[PDB]
């Protein structure tokens, strides 16, 4: 429902005037994992009709499973400790997008192995 | 471990953009200077996800040889590449990027303008402070919010 | 329809998602007034928006978008190149034949596949010459399209 | 024959308007989609008879790529081109032409708006029924009689 760059900007304005070095780490992971999901779907498109090194290639994809999982836990923790209504909405809009990202990373990686 | 650099450098010319993106991201975590020139070549890759990840890696390295190629990346057709180039230019801290970043403050994309201003604050200098006073006096919107915050915190 | 003016205005919205939704709607409507704003949208700072603009111009069928789509075959993103080739194939203007043949030498294999498929839909003797060459020395899906063209089309 | 197609397509650029007219009419009888884009460019021919025959040919083929160029032909200065373009849009049946045809109900020539209503009836839909009810409520003359008959028979 919320645009990706919209959620980016809302978290960016939160970075100003606040001493949260974990916020840029969350923001840069939020951007990287969203765009990584987009490149996964394009890689499935490039296969055509599903036309894959065991271990190495599967691990490069499997390591991303933990990366998207922990980012969701990071955002959930920041949501649990903030008492500002705007910042809560921002974090929950990020969780809505990241929950879609996690689902599609797993489905695309299943098709790419 | 020292052989992991040469493997990823080769993967920067793989036919699959996903494989090239995995290599650039891994080279940024390693931090080896032997990847500086191969990553600079990747800033002109046909896949924008690879160019952005290459810029992020060059920012982690900190080698000033990537300053000028990152400056040219401020005119990339993708706003995600421009913004990531601003982060890398601010991370290196070379004042040669101050003037391109000031011109980037008039970019059409708003996230690009935020990253251009944020990078200028970290670089610092008298030329940066002059542009911060300009945005604090005549700027509007979120750009004014960042400039006035620069005067409140930095000096 | 009747919302063509609104969507044309939304092509300059700050949110890339809004610009993308507008380009997709203008292609479905089929109104002539959206051709020029969508042609300028081929230079949008968001690569996905440029992809939807090219797809929209193909659905419209206005020949005024042929020449700008040809220039889009040199976009920095391979996703925009492939999408421009698809639009050129859907329109069917013969002016795109020679640019699409040059796109057969693209570094990306997905671009070469969509350039070959677009050439097959346009047709002609010049297309058959490039199809015979692609059947002899081509690879991947581009080879697959060229050999199927020779199996069905004759002389 | 497919060989007779390329000959007539070439004849669409002949100096004689009689030759261009016979070529456009012949391409409509053949029905090959190879002639769609060459016929679309003929809707701007300097001879009003070639413009008329090209629209008729595009209607016989039925390719939806001609919908948007035929819509622009609804603003041609000659009523014969506007009327035959309306007939072609009705023969194709693409609902993208519904709203442009509704605007044609206020055409200056009575024959153009008459054929525009028939094209709307052939396409059908709820949007068509809305325009038919308005013609039955506030219309006069033949347009009122045709609209009332539409509601009596539920076309």
């Amino acid at each position: 429902v919320s645009s990706f760059q919209d959620i980016l900007m809302r978290m960016s304005k939160m970075q100003l005037g606040s001493s949260s070095e974990d916020l840029n780490g969350i923001i840069t992971q939020f951007e990287s994992l969203k765009l990584y999901r987009d490149s996964l779907g394009e890689a499935v498109m490039r296969m055509g009709d599903l036309h894959n090194r065991n271990g190495k290639w599967r691990e490069q994809l499997g390591q991303k499973f933990e990366e998207i999982r922990w980012l969701i836990e990071e955002v959930r923790h920041r949501l649990k400790i903030t008492e500002n209504s705007f910042e809560q909405i921002t974090f929950m809009q990020a969780l809505q997008l990241l929950l879609e990202v996690e689902q599609e990373i797993r489905t695309f990686s299943f098709q790419l192995i | 471990d020292p052989e992991k650099v040469e493997m990823y450098i080769k993967n920067l010319q793989d036919d699959s953009p996903l494989v090239r993106d995995f290599a650039a991201n891994a080279l940024g975590k390693i931090g080896d200077e032997r990847a500086v020139e191969p990553l600079i070549k990747a800033l002109k890759d046909e896949d924008g996800y690879v160019r952005r990840t290459a810029a992020l890696a060059l920012g982690k390295i900190g080698d000033e040889r990537a300053v000028e190629p990152l400056i040219k990346a401020l005119k990339d057709e993708d706003w995600q590449v421009r913004a990531q180039a601003a982060d890398a230019l601010g991370q290196i801290g070379d004042e040669r990027a101050v003037e391109p970043l000031i011109k980037a403050l008039k970019d059409e994309d708003r996230y690009v303008r935020w990253r251009a201003a944020s990078a200028l604050g970290k670089i610092g200098g008298e030329r940066v402070r002059a542009a911060m006073e300009k945005l604090a006096e005549t700027g509007t919107g979120f750009a004014r919010k960042v400039a006035v915050n620069y005067l409140e915190t930095h000096k």
